[PDB]
RNA sequence: GCCCGUCGCUAGUACCGAUUGAAUGGCUUAGUGAGGCCUCAGGAUCUGCUUAGAGCGGAGAAUUUGGACAAACUUGGUCAUUUAGAGGAACUAAAAGUCGUAACAAGGUUUCCGUAGGUGAACCUGCGGAAGGAUCAUUA
RNA sequence: ACCCACUCGGCACCUUACGAGAAAUCAAAGUCUUUGGGUUCUGGGGGGAGUAUGGUCGCAAGGCUGAAACUUAAAGGAAUUG
RNA sequence: UUACUUUGAAAAAAUUAGAGUGUUCAAAGCAGGCGUAUUGCUCGAAUAUAUUAGCAUGGAAUAAUAGAAUAGGACG
RNA sequence: UAUCUGGUUGAUCCUGCCAGUAGUCAUAUGCUUGUCUCAAAGAUUAAGCCAUGCAUGUCUAAGUAUAAGCAAUUUAUACAGUGAAACUGCGAAUGGCUCAUUAAAUCAGUUAUCGUUUAUUUGAUAGUUCCUUACAUGGUAUAACUGUGGUAAUUCUAGAGCUAAUACAUGCUUAAAAUCUCGACCCUUUGGAAGAGAUGUAUUUAUUAGAUAAAAAAUCAAUGUCUUCGGACUCUUUGAUGAUUCAUAAUAACUUUUCGAAUCGCAUGGCCUUGUGCUGGCGAUGGUUCAUUCAAAUUUCUGCCCUAUCAACUUUCGAUGGUAGGAUAGUGGCCUACCAUGGUUUCAACGGGUAACGGGGAAUAAGGGUUCGAUUCCGGAGAGGGAGCCUGAGAAACGGCUACCA
RNA sequence: CUCUUAAGGUAGCCAAAUGCCUCGUCAUCUAAUUAGUGACGCGCAUGAAUGGAUUAACGAGAUUCCCACUGUCCCUAUCUA
RNA sequence: GUGAACAGCCUCUAGUUGAUAGAAUAAUGUAGAUAAGGGAAGUCGGCAAAAUAGAUCCGUAACUUCGGGAUAAGGAUUGGC
């Protein structure tokens, strides 16, 4: 997960209405806009700092988190900017006063700050649907296991 | 007509869902208006709940930015040049959102020529007090220059011109003016 | 389903109008109001079922017609109008006025305030946003928008409102130990101060509370209105001042005043 | 005594079955394709602006270019549910027919198993089992 | 190599029922209405029938999987006396 | 760090349970009750419920889970 | 509201089913049938087909009356009482019915809209319109109506002539500032100055602000005041959120330029130079944005019955994702273009069945359960089967239209 | 049980390229079928390397039907060497 | 050259231009063609004739000696620039 120097599609890539001007001139030339996603979600080291662009990103993009925020470890990321998480439940199945384990696969966007593997418990939380499928982004992530 | 539903489509585990009910009007969509360059024809779309969409059939002559000068001239949009979803629309030169035309630069040469007073690109004493004051900003770039020396400059279409009814974009300038180069150069 | 449903049923009503089961398949069906149908008055409500004044449908509208009551300070025509909380209801020909606060049980009480008590209204700022040209504005429970108030003004404070006119006199601050009545919920129609506000960064913030009789209980921000300084509200209370005696404790008041 | 199978008659259920068997519905490849909607047009008639008369604008019917939507017809397939059938081949009912007597006594060749072949019928024989056997037993 | 005592781990055996079971019997077939250490498999009256059908495996004989209609008040186990 | 456990909030009315009340009894209903019965007083319409999910909360047993092994550990 | 009995034998104890018993807001049927209260009822078979009737229409003082309409006798000579028709308005998207579809679908409880639409209702919101010639109020067009007509026939209509508006199309109108540009002429310094435009609101794009947490001196362009040849620098404008590119404001433009009252009823007051001058009362209907209300659309989490004689499924031709666009009221593979190869599954996908609309609930009454729910409430779907659509705030409507099939 | 002459048609198959009666009978196909196919079988006179039954693939072999196709026909006409 | 190709069609080299000839254009022939609507009703029988046809993609049943059946069946495409 290495991304090249992000210009590369064939339309342009930029924030909406962040304009860096020409005849102004700054010691980092362009501009960067990031935000803070709320719910104390640290907004990290390399969305201000990175190149990327991901106007689904919750922050430095155009997306806002609200409603449920969910955990589960990662079971896919073979796909791009967005991955397969796994929730994990239990179910009561009273007849039998027990349990049976079922479980559920989200599909998520990830932000190019965030690195995540198969492995990598992570939390996420729920913006608008982006996707099709995914309803959810990624907003923290741990480390995955021993 | 045309639906927006989701539960035509398939499952995200790939079944294919009966048909649950019928088609509502809330759910629906409407035929693309492609519009070319051409005298303005402009046709009303009665949107829900009343109000107005506006198709743009022919676009010719709308308005334009110029970002750092921060002054807006209107002009004609000769044709397309670059789009990035599909070369169909430059070949039948269609006007959408991201378009990447080509515009008249007449009109923003003589603004800034009766501004900046240095004719571009090669008495009234109370003028050259104003000229005085706005120079040492006056030079703008060298791709930025080039093209008032053709006429005509490198804008792209920032409204939905089948939505909006008004078709407007901003010339090209900064880096973006140099990645639509290199793909105009590198391409055609 | 096609649009806007004109119809209500019995056994769809609310429960706090206490309608019979019988003697009909429908509600009045509240008109589009100051407040929402779910927590509101309709007029026929009050005039018929509880001041027991008119006796039909057909005598409800005779009043009306004939002018008489008004509302907020202002004469109301509509049937079903849904009058709601902390509302007026004046009736010149016979002299009196009513507030409508909640019972103990959680009703709308039959409650009559005076010729004065009636000029002003409390209400809880929904609201307070910049409007055109840099004007600010804030909006009450009942849908009152106030403009240019005092910029003290946030959500969940209440506003004493004067009716004739409009505007704002004073208002009340919300912070710990205020007195406040309960809107909607378990604990609805009573009266108590504020232990503490738990915060909920996402919604759902719960408030503490503890009344007369120092009993404690919570319930959400949202339901929480501000009726004045602890110990004195800014409006009249009825019977019990909305104190939750327990039902054990109601039976003997039943049968301590039953007697000779 | 109990008791097996064939054979013989009476009634009943399902099965196999030539019919490239029928019927109903869903999803469908192909071909064709109404209708309104969008769009390129068209311009019966009627008609305003600037200046008999000429230039530029608006209103608009039939008709029409292209497009999406798309019923439906024809022909195929697929899935479902139901169903006709000469004949075939079972099983089940009803009893004291016919043939013998396989099993129950070491049932008169102990019985039974898997397998294999054979025989009007139960059955008979081969091999390897088991004991649920007719032997819990020969340091003698 | 033999004897003797101890101790694991074996193929069985004997006596007692502490218990258990319908009984025959059982050191488990006990610790079960004082009903739960963990876990796998099967059975649900007798037939019809391991039949029909589909699938699958086999060169084949066959194996694995495996119904329903319908029929029936018994079938059956252990033990007792004849 | 979860699974769990308590308290709560937010839970439609009917319906179930259930308080009250003399529909003549009752099934019901949610009425009613006292009066001076010549321009009247007045208490009601309680209460508790599927226990899964979600939300907030107290609990830290039980059972899980992470943590310094070529130190790439902690600390100022 | 913790029970059992009868039946396999010569008798016996077991296994085991058959049989009995009781309940059912559960249906049919038979026999019998007096009184009060109460009241289910063509769901099941066939969402099969239906002769006829009915079921959606609607006027206040307060849009439009010259009815060859009724009525008194109108101060009523513009109208004025009543009031058919017809115009404009609004509704006809509610109800009521049915359970045919529908198995992650609907639905429930629970979230979401920092992802949209909203007639109405309630609450606020508007001095700005022409520019170089009605404001004592512009223009025509038409229904009803009358009259000439066609067709077997319909809630069919032709053409001839009248006349209205809150219909249709038009269109003036008002304060004081203040900031912007551009700029005739005066001509030196730290130099200036008439008067010519521009500024309501909305539409479209671009850019700017929407900020602060703790304190000190140096830099450059031109000023931003100011005093007395000494140059001083005093002061940073946020509303809200967990969170925004939010509210709101700023500049440059843009527009077959949205709204900015040519509108009705009751009154008849007050002023003075007395012109029918000037000014005035409570109402009704409107109208722009905003909030509100009645709603709508999508949406988070978790939860469905039988089936493996259904084990792999999705990806032609959208299957999963990325970008751009288009379309929508708006999010989104909703659709298109390009690009990647994703997405679901033994924790049971996918497929099949359902004599399946989901739920609130119902029957049964040790506990734990078993069974049922077409059906009074809520949600959903449909109006012979399918699709398409006009009007509209709201419909993919059927007691609306268009087509096909029957 | 008998009988002449050794036995006395088993497994299979059938109006079969083997059946007289015979255009057997039943069903199917058709408006109609001495045709075809499926059955039935005391089979004049099937029947086991005189080989019996089955059989994928193959065939200028014999046979029936279907779709397509056509002057084969209705019903004939015209053109060129 | 076209093409899968020693196919068929046209061509360079080379060899031929030889097969009695002239005039007509009846009938019937021999050989080559086309037919409205119907579509095997013709006939012992579809005899003859007609329809199919290359290539690319798609899809492809029973049965089976598992090798086949298979080009099964059924569809779409095809120039030029
Ligand atoms: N890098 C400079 C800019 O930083 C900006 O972000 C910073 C601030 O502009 C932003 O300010 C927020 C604002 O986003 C929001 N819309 C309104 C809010 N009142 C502001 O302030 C907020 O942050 C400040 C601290 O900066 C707090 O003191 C305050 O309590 C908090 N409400 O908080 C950020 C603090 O780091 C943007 N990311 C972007 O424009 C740009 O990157
Ligand atoms: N009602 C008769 C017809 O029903 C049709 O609709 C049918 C379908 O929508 C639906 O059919 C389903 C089918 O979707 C699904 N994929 C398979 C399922 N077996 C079918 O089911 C149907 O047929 C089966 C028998 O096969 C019946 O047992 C069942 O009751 C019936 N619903 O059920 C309906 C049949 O009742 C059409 N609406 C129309 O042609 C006609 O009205
Ligand atoms: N009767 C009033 C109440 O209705 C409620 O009805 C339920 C639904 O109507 C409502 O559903 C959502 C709601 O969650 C959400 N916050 C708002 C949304 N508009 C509602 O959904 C609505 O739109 C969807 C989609 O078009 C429809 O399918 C649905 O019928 C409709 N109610 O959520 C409610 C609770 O799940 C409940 N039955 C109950 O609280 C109460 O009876
Ligand atoms: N035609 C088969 C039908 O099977 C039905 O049920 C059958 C099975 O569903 C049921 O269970 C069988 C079991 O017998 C067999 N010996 C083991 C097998 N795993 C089970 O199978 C069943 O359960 C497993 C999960 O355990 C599922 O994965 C499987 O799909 C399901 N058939 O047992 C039955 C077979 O004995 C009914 N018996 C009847 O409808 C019919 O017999
Ligand atoms: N396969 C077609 C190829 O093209 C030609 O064949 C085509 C034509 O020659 C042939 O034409 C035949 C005609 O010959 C024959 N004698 C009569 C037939 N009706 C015609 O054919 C056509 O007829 C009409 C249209 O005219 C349609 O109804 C019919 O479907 C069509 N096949 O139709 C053939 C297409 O089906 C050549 N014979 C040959 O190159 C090759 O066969
Ligand atoms: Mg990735
Ligand atoms: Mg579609
Ligand atoms: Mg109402
Ligand atoms: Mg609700
Ligand atoms: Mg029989
Ligand atoms: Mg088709
Ligand atoms: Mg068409
Ligand atoms: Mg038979
Ligand atoms: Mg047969
Ligand atoms: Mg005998
Ligand atoms: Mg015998
Ligand atoms: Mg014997
Ligand atoms: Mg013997
Ligand atoms: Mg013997
Ligand atoms: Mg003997
Ligand atoms: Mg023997
Ligand atoms: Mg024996
Ligand atoms: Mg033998
Ligand atoms: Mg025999
Ligand atoms: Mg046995
Ligand atoms: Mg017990
Ligand atoms: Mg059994
Ligand atoms: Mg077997
Ligand atoms: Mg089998
Ligand atoms: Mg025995
Ligand atoms: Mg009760
Ligand atoms: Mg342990
Ligand atoms: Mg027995
Ligand atoms: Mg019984
Ligand atoms: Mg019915
Ligand atoms: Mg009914
Ligand atoms: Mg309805
Ligand atoms: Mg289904
Ligand atoms: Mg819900
Ligand atoms: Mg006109
Ligand atoms: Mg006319
Ligand atoms: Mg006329
Ligand atoms: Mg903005
Ligand atoms: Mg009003
Ligand atoms: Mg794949
Ligand atoms: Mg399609
Ligand atoms: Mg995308
Ligand atoms: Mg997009
Ligand atoms: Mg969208
Ligand atoms: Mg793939
Ligand atoms: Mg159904
Ligand atoms: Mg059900
Ligand atoms: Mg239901
Ligand atoms: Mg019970
Ligand atoms: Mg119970
Ligand atoms: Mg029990
Ligand atoms: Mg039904
Ligand atoms: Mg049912
Ligand atoms: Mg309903
Ligand atoms: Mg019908
Ligand atoms: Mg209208
Ligand atoms: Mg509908
Ligand atoms: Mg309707
Ligand atoms: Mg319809
Ligand atoms: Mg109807
Ligand atoms: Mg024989
Ligand atoms: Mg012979
Ligand atoms: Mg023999
Ligand atoms: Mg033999
Ligand atoms: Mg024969
Ligand atoms: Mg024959
Ligand atoms: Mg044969
Ligand atoms: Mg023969
Ligand atoms: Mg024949
Ligand atoms: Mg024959
Ligand atoms: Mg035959
Ligand atoms: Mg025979
Ligand atoms: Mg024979
Ligand atoms: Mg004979
Ligand atoms: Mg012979
Ligand atoms: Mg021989
Ligand atoms: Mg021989
Ligand atoms: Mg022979
Ligand atoms: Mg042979
Ligand atoms: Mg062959
Ligand atoms: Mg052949
Ligand atoms: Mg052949
Ligand atoms: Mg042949
Ligand atoms: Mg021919
Ligand atoms: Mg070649
Ligand atoms: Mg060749
Ligand atoms: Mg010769
Ligand atoms: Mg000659
Ligand atoms: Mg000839
Ligand atoms: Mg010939
Ligand atoms: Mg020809
Ligand atoms: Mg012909
Ligand atoms: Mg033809
Ligand atoms: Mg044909
Ligand atoms: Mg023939
Ligand atoms: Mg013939
Ligand atoms: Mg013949
Ligand atoms: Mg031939
Ligand atoms: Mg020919
Ligand atoms: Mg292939
Ligand atoms: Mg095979
Ligand atoms: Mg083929
Ligand atoms: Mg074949
Ligand atoms: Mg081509």
């Amino acid at each position: 997960s290495t991304e090249l120097t992000v210009q590369s599609e064939r339309a342009f890539q930029k924030q909406p209405h962040i304009f860096n001007n020409p005849k102004v001139k700054t010691s980092k030339r362009t501009k960067r806009w990031y935000k803070n996603a709320g719910l104390g979600f640290k907004t990290p080291k390399t969305a201000i700092e990175g190149s990327y662009i991901d106007k689904k990103c919750p922050f430095t993009g155009l997306v806002s988190i609200r409603g449920k925020i969910l955990t589960g470890t990662v079971v896919s990321t073979k796909m791009h900017r967005t991955i397969v998480i796994r929730r994990a439940y239990l179910h009561y199945i009273p007849k039998y006063n027990r349990y049976e384990k079922r479980h559920k696969n989200v599909p998520v966007h990830v932000s190019p700050a965030f690195r995540v593997q198969v492995g990598d418990i992570v939390t996420v939380g729920q913006c608008r649907p982006i996707s099709k499928t995914v309803r959810f982004n990624v907003v923290k992530v741990s480390a995955a296991a021993g | 007509g045309i639906s927006r539903d989701s539960r035509h489509k398939r499952s995200a585990t790939g079944a294919k869902r009966a048909q649950f009910r019928k088609k509502r009007k809330f759910e629906l969509g409407r035929q693309p208006a492609n519009t070319k360059i051409g005298a303005k024809r402009i046709h009303s779309v009665r949107t829900r709940g009343g109000n107005k969409k506006y198709r743009a059939l022919r676009i010719e002559t709308g308005n334009f930015s110029w970002a750092s000068e921060g002054i807006s001239k209107k002009t004609r949009i000769a044709g397309v040049v670059y789009h990035p979803s599909n070369n169909e629309l430059v070949r039948t030169n269609t006007l959408t959102k991201a378009a990447i035309v080509q515009i008249d630069a007449t009109p923003f040469r003589q603004w800034f020529e009766a501004h900046y007073g240095q004719t571009l690109g090669k008495k009234s004493k109370n003028a050259e007090r104003k000229w005085a004051a706005r120079a040492a900003s006056a030079k703008i770039e060298s791709s930025v220059e080039s093209q008032f020396s053709a006429g005509r400059l490198y804008a792209c279409i920032s409204s939905r011109p089948g939505q909006s009814g008004r078709c407007d974009g901003y010339i090209l300038e900064g880096e973006e003016l140099a990645f639509y180069l290199r793909r105009l150069t590198a391409k055609k | 389903a096609r649009g806007p449903k004109k119809h209500l049923k019995r056994l769809a009503a609310p429960h706090h109008w206490l309608l019979d089961k019988l003697s009909g398949c429908y509600a009045p069906r509240p008109s589009a109001g100051p407040h929402k149908l779910r927590e509101s008055l309709p007029l026929i409500v009050f005039l018929r079922n509880r001041l027991k004044y008119a006796l039909n449908g057909r005598e409800v509208k005779a009043i009306l017609m004939q002018r008489h009551v008004k509302v907020d300070g202002k004469v109301r025509t509509d049937t079903t109008y849904p009058a709601g909380f902390m509302d007026v209801i004046t009736l010149d020909a016979t002299n009196e006025n009513f507030r409508l606060v909640y019972d103990v049980k959680g009703r709308f009480a039959v409650h009559r305030i005076t010729d004065e008590e009636a000029s002003y209204k409390l209400g809880k700022v929904k609201k307070v946003q910049l409007g055109k040209k840099g004007v600010p504005y804030v909006v009450t429970h009942d849908g009152r928008t106030i403009r240019y108030p005092d910029p003290n003004i946030k959500v969940n404070d209440t506003v004493k409102i004067d009716l004739a006119s409009g505007k704002i006199t004073d208002f009340i601050k919300f912070d710990a130990g205020k007195l406040v009545y309960v809107t909607g919920g378990r604990n609805l129609g009573r009266i108590g101060t504020i232990v503490h506000k738990e915060r909920h960064d996402g919604g759902f913030d719960l408030v503490h509370i503890k009344d007369s009789l120092d009993n404690t209980f919570v319930t959400r921000l949202n339901n929480v209105f501000v009726i004045g300084e602890q110990g004195k509200p800014y409006i009249s209370l009825p019977k019990g001042k909305g104190i939750k005696l327990s039902i054990a404790e109601e039976r003997d008041r039943r049968r301590a005043q039953q007697g000779l």
